């Protein structure tokens, strides 16, 4: 039966980045893949402690201008490598590391990213600190095998003397998703991107 | 329930908490609560008699990152770190993880309810993502128990104290 | 081959069944565990009970939403799954959000908290679609109905097929020792049963 | 297991050149495919004595105005043979020799070229001179048959009036690799594009 | 066929598995010859012994770094072979640089430079993740060890499964004839079991 | 090993070099130490009495170029031509290369060591990439000999020059 | 206790616990 299937449940392409940058008479993107950017998102993925999938992102561009066939480049970055400076930066070259090339006026650039984790699945929640011992500054359940590198992206031929923003839209089809052990709605706004916070606050439903 | 034999790839009985008709309820987190991929399993009881009414809910929750009230600020060490000492449910109806105390039924539960039973126990095999975790700085399970209708019954000196005691073992564990 | 592009293309297409281009040329995945909670469908979760406040009521807060006081009706539960009311927080009524409209059969179970020693019969009574409210105990002992007697059964379970209410009135008055108090009290609790269908995906309106 | 078949450590698209010329109100490139110009593609390569393997190349332009949609030329030219001396010269009309034509805003060009050497493998070193007699003016290691011929590019629309500076660059994904005789290291920068001379100095790792 | 262009088209990406148009039809290439010192993996390469600064301490220079002088601990071995370390500079340290996580055994081969005539014995010991540093003898007597005595036995080796230090204390004192100075050196050395994967490519940081 | 069984498709003995606690090491280039497509074996000894101590790595490396500090200029005849009288390393610890001494065991490598044995052979069958040189102006192989730990014992008169004798056979070599 | 050689005796169940000595210090409740 249809989207009762949870592969069919969770596979909606989410745009789980919006973003803009201008170029005018710095501005370049670094977002890990983490899907707690966007909240619809978040709360459809948290009813799943563990989940283990491949992750195809596409990348749409858009333009104001104050079109402009622009090269635009997706870099995709390991957890924890390097990650560049500004528009110019050795990291966009580099020889060990996935990037694509693609012109604004193409149909969106797609990849797939594999299942990229050290840990068999992604914990979707985790509650430690560290692999072998804590200090102070290591955060309650940001576990680094949950990192998933991050997309990086810059406009190649920005020399350009018309004015303009990019908009970049980003998303995410999770997909061929395995999944483990389910959990009870969360029922409540979202404060933060890391930890699951909130201040409906005493009553969930209606009189 | 998750049909595991408790395996990989001895008991420890907590001192009895004593509960309340006020009680909002208790938690302890386990590898934690033992001070090794393992098959955990909880055996728990009251020490009511059998005037007294009420009844607990009996969770074993995977992964449960404890939420708070008010700021975005993450727990710190002394506020998941528990032993056996336990720790308090500051908003059982959200379990604190903002999701509702009516659907915790979905992780693995189990009724105490004064009339038909004062014992419950639990299998809780290892889910985590790497095969065997070492360090002393993560909970895989959280054993949570939940007074879902206040302690009732007695007069007088009885005092209402009803205690809960808690049972442990890590049964099929290897390092 | 004329390699330029492919028939069906020049377009992103939201919810897409084509696959995708892979970074990573044979990166291979880290492997699978066979852990237990596995979940393949949506309704392997829709089937497990959650309780639900059947005292929705103003005055009632926390955990007291989920239990009644028993010392005329109850308590009357309005009987849709997604409109307002105490099923709109349960697995039935959260998962069930995400989909257009359902199908198949429920069950409720009550279970209550009092002494061994306490006993009572409350009628129960159900309202098919279309039907009226039971008024007061006569409309609820000429409707579909059971007599709980807390005796022999601490917890009654009634099936609804496939809306108004389920209904639950003092048949008799309780009867108690003198050793446990009338702060006595019903929890109710519901699922999905086998026979379960959601059709259609739209997104959930809590978050 | 994954990039440790050394088809997949090397076979990542590596940015050999990269470059730039403008038009305005000479200007013409000429490098040829050895592997020194981008110092990480240097290491990476430098730990195998001999390697065999096909040549993809592909060509990416890039354009700051001060888009024009040109035509370029690409010429692949042989080890030795006769090279332009401007943007206009009969070589680039040349018969028996291969050459592309592409628009700036199609997808980027790619071609392959076979392995190309008189010797069964490029041999990444070499410590001689000639393969006859050596004359005063013959250097230290440079072997005539690593030459591997060179990519030659041109625009050829270039009477515009609009003012603007060409990028390009130049990726090469070697293909199919064959390799031999492994290495130590190379654990010091490089001073140039032809030797291995330097100038970390004394002490390779940290205290 | 319609000739304009193929599905999944329309971008360069860095990675792909995609092939490609080749200059000089049927340029048949020149032969195969079979050479020893094949490689097919890095594995095969990173299985091979190398030497390492176990000291690496501030007053060492040259060769120095690579060997401990013998007359309380000797050496002490952070054993993390990506980090900053004595391993950072091996074909362990250098070829694992270029990815992500690490998995399988490693093994030591320590080896003594002295007279014939000259022995004592050295306890080794071994530190597992999470340890502490033994602080003297008496801890690598209760930790996981080995007694190297340098009699039947110049080159002892340790494996070491799948993390804190090895550590190697003068157990006895040396003894020497008349004929042999106190300048007796030990050599220690390291590499990957057959056991050794690489996950994910990184570019490396130290060029 | 490189498992060739020396082929192609009477030794030479140089004279022994003078070590010392202080020395650097000695390299030779084949062919130029024979003054030819060859499976070249080198058998090298060290004249050392029973009392001395140190160890000598002995390697063989295809294709060394010889790199220098402190210029981008490339090597001269007279530096990288040596005949049987070798030359030395500059900087032993870069291999001259830039490349680590410890990781210059991915070459074909043995051991002198002194307890052990005093004596060490390999076989460094053709890796040329054409199929027989024949002009005198490339080495397709260097044999290198390393002090790793500087040679000690004896007193006075015995004066440290405990020699290092090469030898060499271009065995299965044909024309 | 606890960590002791032990056992729980509820009341419920058993009125009457029994416990071997095998072969001294103590035992304790």
């Amino acid at each position: 039966t249809a989207e009762c299937l949870v592969e069919n449940f969770l596979g909606r392409s989410a745009l789980v980045c919006m973003r803009s940058f201008e170029y005018k008479n710095k501005n370049f993107f670094i977002w890990t893949l983490n899907t707690r950017e966007l909240v619809q998102i978040r709360r459809k993925m948290e009813l799943f402690t563990y989940l283990r999938f491949d992750t195809e992102i596409t990348i749409v561009p858009t333009l104001r201008l104050f079109l402009p066939n622009l090269t635009l480049q997706a870099m995709y970055v390991p957890t924890g490598a390097r990650k560049p400076s500004s528009q110019d930066s050795f990291e966009w070259q580099s020889a060990c590391n996935p990037s694509v090339f693609f012109k604004i006026n193409d149909p969106p650039a797609r990849l797939t990213i594999p299942f990229m984790s050290i840990n068999s699945a992604y914990a979707n929640f985790y509650d430690g600190f560290a692999g072998f011992e804590k200090k102070a500054t290591v955060l309650y359940g940001i576990n680094p095998a949950n990192t998933m590198g991050n997309l990086c992206l810059r406009v190649v031929n920005s020399y350009q003397p018309v004015q303009y923003t990019l908009t970049v839209r980003v998303y995410m089809k999770p997909k061929h998703i395995k999944a483990w052990a389910p959990r009870a709605p969360r029922t409540m706004p979202y404060t933060n991107i890391l930890n699951n916070n909130y201040a409906a606050p005493t009553a969930i439903v209606s009189h | 329930a998750y049909g595991e034999w408790p395996t990989y790839l001895r008991f420890y009985t907590l001192k009895s908490k004593k509960w309340e008709s006020n009680s909002t309820g208790w938690w302890w987190k386990l590898p934690d609560a033992l001070n090794y991929r393992s098959g955990f399993l909880c055996h728990v009881q009251c020490n009511a008699t059998k005037f007294h009414q009420g009844t607990l809910l009996i969770v074993a929750i995977p992964e449960h990152q404890i939420g708070k009230k008010g700021t975005g600020t993450s727990a710190s060490f002394a506020e998941v770190m528990k032993g056996a000492e336990g720790g308090v449910f500051e908003q059982p109806y959200l379990l604190d993880d903002g999701t509702s105390l009516a659907c915790a039924l979905v992780y693995p539960h189990q009724w105490i309810n004064l009339r038909t039973n004062n014992s419950a126990t639990i299998v809780l095999p290892w889910m985590n993502s790497a095969p065997m975790d070492f360090a002393l700085r993560h909970n895989n399970w959280t054993l949570a128990v939940i007074p879902v209708c206040p302690l009732a019954g007695g007069t007088g000196n009885t005092n209402t104290y009803v205690p809960i005691t808690i049972s442990i073992a890590p049964m099929c564990a290897e390092y | 081959v004329p390699t330029c592009l492919l028939p069906g293309s020049n377009q992103f297409l939201t919810t897409d069944d084509h696959s995708s281009a892979p970074a990573f040329p044979d990166f291979s995945p880290t492997p699978e565990m066979h852990i237990p909670g596995q979940v393949h469908s949506m309704l392997e979760i829709v089937q497990i009970e959650s309780m639900m406040e059947i005292n929705n009521v103003n005055d009632a807060s926390g955990v007291e939403r989920l239990r009644v006081q028993i010392s005329q009706l109850l308590f009357n539960i309005p009987l849709d799954i997604q409109l307002e009311g105490p099923l709109r927080n349960t697995l039935l009524g959260n998962i069930s959000r995400y989909y257009t409209h359902w199908s198949g059969s429920l069950e409720m179970t009550f279970m209550f908290c009092g002494s061994f020693m306490t006993t009572g019969k409350l009628i129960i009574c159900y309202t098919p679609p279309g039907g009226s409210s039971p008024t007061d105990r006569m409309q609820a002992m000429l409707a579909t109905h059971v007599v709980w007697d807390f005796g022999l059964q601490s917890s009654i379970t009634i099936i609804i097929p496939w809306v108004g209410y389920v209904t639950c009135f003092m048949q008799t008055n309780l009867v108690a020792p003198v050793g446990a108090a009338d702060q006595c009290y019903i929890v109710g609790m519901v699922a999905a049963k086998k026979d379960f269908n959601l059709r259609l995906m739209r997104d959930s309106p809590d978050i």
